[PDB]
């Protein structure tokens, strides 16, 4: 059985490599979802996975890929860190608290609880992470920031622990609405492959499953997503709300625009699920066993 | 009731300044990115400039930058374009635009009437 010490550093660091892994997808959807707020007199657009990224490695280079991602592994460790030490203690409250199974509500409340935790603890990592893969030198706007620590220190100063925590709630719904689709998807592609034996039970079973709850959650919570990353990213004054900003959106774009970087957001959940899962179970059966 | 109003236009040496105005009716324009475009009659409509909702940005063709200024004012409803060292072939139809997105496939063009801008090459 592994312990708390040998989870929470196998959790830090399956999360900190299956971030390094997908960080460029994460880019990509980033540069994906900012392209339409500003035009641009550049010739270059971002147009797919693999066109957005071999773009921004062509016209910016290799590490503007991995540009916030000292923010994103601390993201990581916080996140993986208050899974591992918290979701725990409120699942098994619920569970064995009333002596009942792990049912979808049970589990629903888990996800939120942490969820929400996690993401009031790492949103200045998200800002500071959206801000630095958003900014570019080819589109206008002058980047504000060189790094990861400068522009901590930068938005602390300039404007206030306060504003290293813009777009709270927007991410706050973001994670609420990925928990809960994601959870209720999954047991609804599980139940109907199991009874109406679509499929067979094993692991390729609970794999097609969880890919089909991963797309609909990042569906489901593209929009928000979407006005979560232009909200975080613009400059204080641009938008007098985070409503304000959506129904800009709307209004200038439509309701494609809710759904701009939805490939990259997907294909970052899937493969940084799989990645973490399997580095993780390695890693503390390694860890344990040495 | 979309309705744009242009007005300001006018006969003005090679040289001068003219400043456009367009009253915008019918629709929240703190929501709406507003465009200036021109036509001059043989020609195709030509995008001039173009101001975010609040103003946070503004965009200008390569032909009237550092010369042409768009500007905003949503507690009056209305758009501005400042027109400096006017040169002759700056002479057309100047046209408010609203591209109004929505719930629409593509967006939609909501355009004024127009105020004609006619620059003169006379030499005194
Ligand atoms: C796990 C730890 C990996 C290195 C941690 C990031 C190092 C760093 O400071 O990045 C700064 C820069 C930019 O960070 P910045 O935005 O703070 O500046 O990030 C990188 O360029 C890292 C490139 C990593 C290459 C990916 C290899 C994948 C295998």
């Amino acid at each position: 059985h592994p312990t708390l010490g040998v989870q929470l550093f196998s959790a830090g660091i399956a999360a900190c490599l299956a971030d390094v892994i997908t960080f460029p997808l994460d880019t990509a959807k980033v540069r994906l979802q900012v392209q339409g707020e500003c035009p641009t007199s550049s010739v270059i657009r971002y147009k797919g996975v693999l066109g957005t990224i071999t773009a921004v490695v062509k016209t910016e280079g290799r590490m503007k890929l991995y540009s916030g991602l000292p923010a994103g592994l601390q993201r990581q460790i916080s996140s993986a860190s208050l899974r591992i030490g918290l979701y725990d203690t409120v699942q098994e409250f619920l569970t064995a608290g009333k002596e009942t199974a792990p049912s979808l509500g049970s589990k629903i409340l888990a996800g939120l609880t942490t969820g929400g935790v996690a993401v009031f603890i790492g949103q200045p990592t998200e800002v500071v992470k959206v801000r630095l893969q958003a900014q570019s030198h080819l589109h206008g706007i002058k980047p504000r920031y060189t790094g990861t620590y400068n522009a901590y220190r930068i938005i602390a100063t300039t404007e206030g622990l306060t504003g290293l925590w813009k777009g709270t709630t927007p991410n706050l719904m973001r994670s609420v609405i990925i928990n809960c689709t994601e959870l209720v998807t999954y047991d609804l592609m599980k139940e109907a492959f199991v009874k109406n034996n679509i499929l067979a039970d094993d692991v390729p079973c609970h794999l097609v499953s969880a890919l089909i709850a991963g797309f609909c959650a990042t569906a489901m919570s593209s929009p928000v997503d979407v006005v979560k990353t232009r909200f975080i990213n613009s400059p204080p004054g641009q938008y007098k709300s985070v409503p304000n900003c959506a129904m800009k959106v709307f209004t200038n774009e439509g309701p494609t625009a809710f759904f701009k970087g939805l490939v990259p957001s997907f294909l970052r959940l899937g493969s940084w699920n799989v990645i973490m899962f399997v580095c993780f179970e390695q890693l503390k059966r390694e860890l344990s066993k040495s | 009731q979309v309705q744009l109003v242009e007005s300001g236009g006018g006969l003005v040496q090679a040289g001068g300044s003219l400043r456009l105005s367009c009253a915008a009716s019918g629709f929240p324009v703190m929501y709406y990115n507003m465009h200036w475009y021109r036509q001059a009659p043989g020609k195709e409509r030509e995008w001039v400039a173009a101001i975010e909702s609040t103003g946070w940005w503004a965009h200008y063709a390569d032909s009237v930058k550092g010369r042409f200024t768009i500007s905003r004012d949503n507690a009056k409803n209305t758009v501005y374009l400042q027109m400096n060292s006017l040169k002759p072939e700056d002479t057309a139809v100047y046209y408010c635009n609203v591209k109004d997105f929505g719930w629409r496939w593509e967006a939609y063009d909501y355009w004024g009437q127009g105020t004609q801008v006619t620059v003169s090459s006379l030499e005194h």
